[PDB]
């Protein structure tokens, strides 16, 4: 079979068909890879099928804890009782810790420079070598985790393994979910659909549907939209790193041997925070990087992620755009008039009508990225609707939200309310220059940076156990 | 699920008492909408040559993203008002989310 | 295990257990036999357990036609080009036909009566003997069927059987439905819950999900507690028809025999008619014809109703009393003082708690009919809005509804709009005097009754081809 | 789906065009809330000695129907605004909407 050897239309194949005249796939007969997702309920003749999800819906890090026993376990640093997170036993960064190497079968990572011989990373989630600036997030939350285990042990020094890493674990979690809602979230959804579907908190109610909806999986791809041609690095004093300071994607992805032998994650950290992500527009969606060379050195052939992202959909019986506009309860347009009066873009809604005939048929990610940017906001209406109610349904049906009445103390959540994604790349890096708040806003070296050292540290003093 | 219990699971189990699979790891995702397939259960759009969608053909995937989404590497135009770190953020952050697994 | 001869608890069997001094069955050691209902996806360790609907959920009288090709072709008359549906071969009630038997491997019918030797009858669906006032709603329609499409036959000589048929079967869905929300449901529901959940019809709306709900299976089941202690039959002067008026219920359950030799549909339909219903009062919920001696003849014991109800309510995995009141917006009642109040009877209020402990764990049969009932209606708020919901859905959420746009002319919904059961009955039965509109409020003979001669019969004139 | 029909299909199916198994035959049903089982996906409520419900012991089934359903038939109220037709409509009714199938 292999997906990825053939264009064979068998189970647990759906190659993506190439179009006649096609700028890169000349052979009208290849085809572009795709594996359909793993069906809930394998050969039902039933049900209706749906997909799984891996992973915990919570907004709990379990990008850096895992969300399955064995491998949580493998994660965790067993050699004592400092409740830490294993690290990389061959190589460090500066002498700052990396991320373990993983064990896989034809690990994709070896492939992106032979002779490097180095593996994927080992994370919570299978992914984080997918990109180096991915990597070194990952990395970033390791350290903290490994920082704050050892700042509570000082703190309670009878406090066993167990008690450190849940401790340190809890207040990961909690970092995960104040960085996301006090400073991410608003700048994706823009002021009016943050007031909308993110109203204040007021308490867990048990009532609402935690888990993650399918439609989601698709429309938060909306990300895609903002990647750059090129992975970004820059020196100690924000300079671009020599002799390679803008790599082309098609050259990092899986290119963990870059973190490893190419300077660790200070230069990619600094390139995140000093150079701009790139502005979706309706004429300008998503680069080639990702449209025509994805996985360039991975696969038979580059992939095309917009392509993948509208087969996906078909993949999972996604409904179109219009029904998704009326589940929002925003007017659907049945014509290309109406189109073109949603997206105030007339040429962009023939260009859709002429592929897809109805705007019943446009597929979600295609349509929602198709959408007028709300006002200070990153996505439309459409996609400000269902990622807006995604991530309400996350912090009010998460019996661990970390605002939640039991979860953290009154003192505790003070001193959980100052932390920043700046002063956390202050504490486990070697960087001394951090971008201003808000760190997602803040782009421009050096008028968008400040010296760690105007910004206060945590403040442990309440998780003292008196 | 444990009585009283000071952190989370793992696999999120339990945190919801009365239903405690919800939003725990390796269940089917929740559906807002009924799923959309060619047979009405099983098979994508797209799947069946001459099979049509609501009135029309299934646009190719690769079609629509060359037609639609194709552009100029040079007009790229920077945020202004966004860091690189936003979109490294999101990516990270839906990696906390959701992971469609596929056979490998 | 064999759930029907054994108590021990083991897949796919679920006992109800015998609690100390039971009126009853003074044996702890015995139980009340149970199947789980079938999983829609058996054995998985990924889905959530879910139950499966083996009919159409549309209001379309599959009860008359079947829910699946191979039976509903068994059921149709395939001799002749007339469109009918299959009669009895050996048996007639008074020169009309009886629904045709129906071949059981373990035919229960059978066992009601052993030298009678009446098997039970084969319908559209399988329950049809459960008891002779259902089978002689189903022998009802089924002659109507045939009426239909005999006249139709005389209006249209060129229609095949086939169009004759479903021309038929068309005027018989539009039928049920006719009845059902303009008869029925009203009465149900009473005024208040019937314009809240029920507005007036405005056409098809294809995004309205008309699935049968999981909790619908359950709570629909509130007609447990209007079901009499006897099956009543009257004669042609609507009086007591000896030697046995009133048979008890744990002798009537599939007893087929009993339409076959003891009078046919006519004795059981004025029964109906001329009979009140009993009232759900809260010290009066369920007769103990069917508490106590649920099936008995065709078992190794008696059944009890409402406790299957609650024993398949957990069985279903549903939600208790708490969760549906929120899910209806209606107050959750907390305390036994809270519930007494929601239920406007303290004394019940008590006795729910002390049985179940909590409010929130009442089982959806026992909390829905436990509620008072709405003025007019017959269900208290939480089964008004449980049963309105669902049959908003069913209504709004179907192609061929009779009153959508396209399924019939404006002069063919004139015509059906003079539809009604006593008409229907007036037209295939022996009975000349039926129940005044409206038969569900009707019960008082001679108070509430008429000459089937003053009601007019329905005109096909519009059905006419030409 | 037939571009066009004429009537009803026996099983449902492709009533609702766009979700073609929709009110069909053999189906699951559609859950209006998230399932609350024992063990969170598949055992019922009752199944496991001792395990309880919310905090507190699930009730017997029999139990709550000996307590609060039995009554004496004596004290049978005749509706005096329905006829035993209202409760036979509704039998045959729920007959044409739902069947949830069992081993035998
Ligand atoms: C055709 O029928 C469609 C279905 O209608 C429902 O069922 C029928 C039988 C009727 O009873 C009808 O009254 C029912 O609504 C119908 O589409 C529906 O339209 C409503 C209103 O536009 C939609 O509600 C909106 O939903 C979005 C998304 O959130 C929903 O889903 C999440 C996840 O499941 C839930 O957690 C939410 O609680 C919602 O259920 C909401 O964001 C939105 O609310 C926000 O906006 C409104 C407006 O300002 C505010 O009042 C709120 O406070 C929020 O700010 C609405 O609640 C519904 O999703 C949609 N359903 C479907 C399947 O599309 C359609 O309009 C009908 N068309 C016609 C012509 O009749
Ligand atoms: C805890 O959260 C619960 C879930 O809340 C939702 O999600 C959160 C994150 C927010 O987005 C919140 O705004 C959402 O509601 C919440 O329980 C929910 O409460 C609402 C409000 O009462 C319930 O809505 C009512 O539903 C019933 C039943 O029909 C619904 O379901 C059917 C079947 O799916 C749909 O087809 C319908 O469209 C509905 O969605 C309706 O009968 C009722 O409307 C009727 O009454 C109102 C008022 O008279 C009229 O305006 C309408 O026209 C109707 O006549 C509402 O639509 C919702 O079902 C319920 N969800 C759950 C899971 O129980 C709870 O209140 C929160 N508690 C606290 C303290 O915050
Ligand atoms: C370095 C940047 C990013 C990638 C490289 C990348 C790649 C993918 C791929 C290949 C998939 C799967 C495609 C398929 O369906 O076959 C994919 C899925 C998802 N993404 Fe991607 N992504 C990069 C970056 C982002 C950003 C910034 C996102 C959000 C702001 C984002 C989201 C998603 C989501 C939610 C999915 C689905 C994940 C799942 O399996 O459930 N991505 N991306
Ligand atoms: C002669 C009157 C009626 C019965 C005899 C009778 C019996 C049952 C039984 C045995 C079940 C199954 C119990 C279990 O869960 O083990 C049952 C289910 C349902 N009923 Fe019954 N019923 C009689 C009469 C009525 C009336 C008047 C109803 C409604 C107004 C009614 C409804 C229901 C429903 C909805 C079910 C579930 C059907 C399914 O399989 O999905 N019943 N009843
Ligand atoms: C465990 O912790 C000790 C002390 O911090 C460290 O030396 C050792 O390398 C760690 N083991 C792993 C696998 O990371
Ligand atoms: C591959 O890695 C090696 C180190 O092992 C490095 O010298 C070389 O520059 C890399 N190759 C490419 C093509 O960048
Ligand atoms: C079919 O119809 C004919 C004429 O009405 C009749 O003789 C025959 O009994 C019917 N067959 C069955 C099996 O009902
Ligand atoms: C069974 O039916 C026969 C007629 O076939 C009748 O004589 C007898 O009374 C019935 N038996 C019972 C127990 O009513
Ligand atoms: C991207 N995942
Ligand atoms: C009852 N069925
Ligand atoms: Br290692
Ligand atoms: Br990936
Ligand atoms: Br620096
Ligand atoms: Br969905
Ligand atoms: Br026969
Ligand atoms: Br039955
Ligand atoms: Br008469
Ligand atoms: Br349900
Ligand atoms: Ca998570
Ligand atoms: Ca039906």
């Amino acid at each position: 079979v292999n997906c990825e050897t053939s264009c064979v239309q068998q189970p647990p194949c759906f190659p993506l068909k190439i179009p006649p005249n096609d700028p890169r796939i000349k052979n009208q007969a290849d085809c572009i890879p795709f594996f359909r997702s793993c069906p809930a309920c394998p050969g039902s003749n039933i049900t209706i099928r749906n997909q799984i999800n891996a992973l915990t819906s919570f907004v709990d890090a379990s990008m850096v804890y895992g969300s399955e026993e064995p491998l949580a376990r493998n994660l965790r640093n067993m050699s004592n009782q400092l409740g830490l997170l294993a690290v990389n036993q061959r190589f460090q960064d500066n002498g700052r810790a990396l991320l373990p190497f993983d064990n896989l079968h034809d690990d994709p990572c070896l492939l992106t420079n032979r002779s490097a011989r180095i593996p994927c990373f080992l994370a919570g989630d299978t992914r984080s070598s997918e990109m180096p600036e991915l990597t070194s997030m990952h990395t970033l939350l390791l350290r903290e985790h490994n920082r704050l285990a050892t700042e509570l042990k000082s703190l309670n020094p009878r406090w066993d393994g167990e008690r450190l890493y849940q401790e340190a674990r809890k207040i990961v979690g909690a970092m995960v979910q104040i960085i996301t809602y006090r400073d991410y979230l608003p700048l994706v959804l823009g002021p009016t659909a943050m007031r909308k579907y993110l109203p204040t908190y007021r308490s867990y109610n048990d009532s609402v549907d935690p888990r993650i909806a399918n439609v989601f999986t698709n429309a938060f791809r909306y990300g895609h939209t903002l990647i750059q041609p090129f992975m970004f690095r820059l020196d100690n004093r924000y300079q671009p790193m020599e002799p390679n300071p803008r790599v082309p994607l098609s050259r990092v992805f899986f290119a963990s041997w870059r973190v490893v032998l190419e300077g660790g994650i200070d230069p990619i950290l600094r390139g995140l925070m000093a150079t701009p992500a790139k502005l979706n527009r309706q004429n300008q969606i998503a680069v080639d990087e990702i449209r025509e060379r994805l996985f360039e050195q991975v696969m038979r052939i580059g992939l095309d992620l917009p392509a993948l992202n509208m087969q996906r959909s078909r993949d999972h019986g996604l409904p179109g755009y219009n029904a998704w506009r009326r589940f929002c309860g925003l007017p659907q347009p049945e014509t290309v008039g109406q189109l073109g009066t949603v997206l105030r873009n007339l040429k962009l809604a023939r260009k859709l009508m002429e592929q897809y005939g109805t705007p019943n048929n446009i597929d979600i990610w295609m349509g929602g990225v198709s959408e007028p940017l709300k006002r200070k906001g990153r996505v439309g209406p459409l996609l400000a609707c269902i990622i807006g109610t995604q991530f309400r349904k996350l912090r009010d049906g998460d019996r661990f939200w970390w605002e939640n009445e039991g979860v953290f103390s009154m003192q505790q959540r003070q001193a959980l309310a100052q932390i920043s994604l700046p002063r956390i790349i202050c504490d486990n890096t070697g960087i001394t220059t951090v971008s201003k708040n808000n760190i997602f806003m803040s782009n421009s070296y050096p008028r968008d940076f400040v010296n760690c050292s105007t910004l206060p540290a945590l403040n442990l003093a309440s998780w003292r156990e008196a | 699920c444990p009585e009283q219990d000071k952190y989370r699971t793992i696999t999120g189990m339990c945190n919801n008492r009365r239903s405690p699979t919800l939003g725990a790891s390796n269940r089917a995702f929740v559906r807002w909408l009924p799923a959309e397939y060619e047979d009405g259960f099983s098979l994508p759009y797209g799947w069946t040559p001459g099979v049509k969608r609501n009135g029309f053909p299934v646009a190719l995937a690769r079609a629509v993203s060359n037609e639609i989404v194709r552009f100029p590497t040079d007009q790229l135009t920077p945020d202004q008002e966004r860091s690189l770190m936003f979109m490294q953020w999101g990516q990270l952050l839906d990696h906390d989310l959701d992971f469609t697994p596929e056979p490998a």
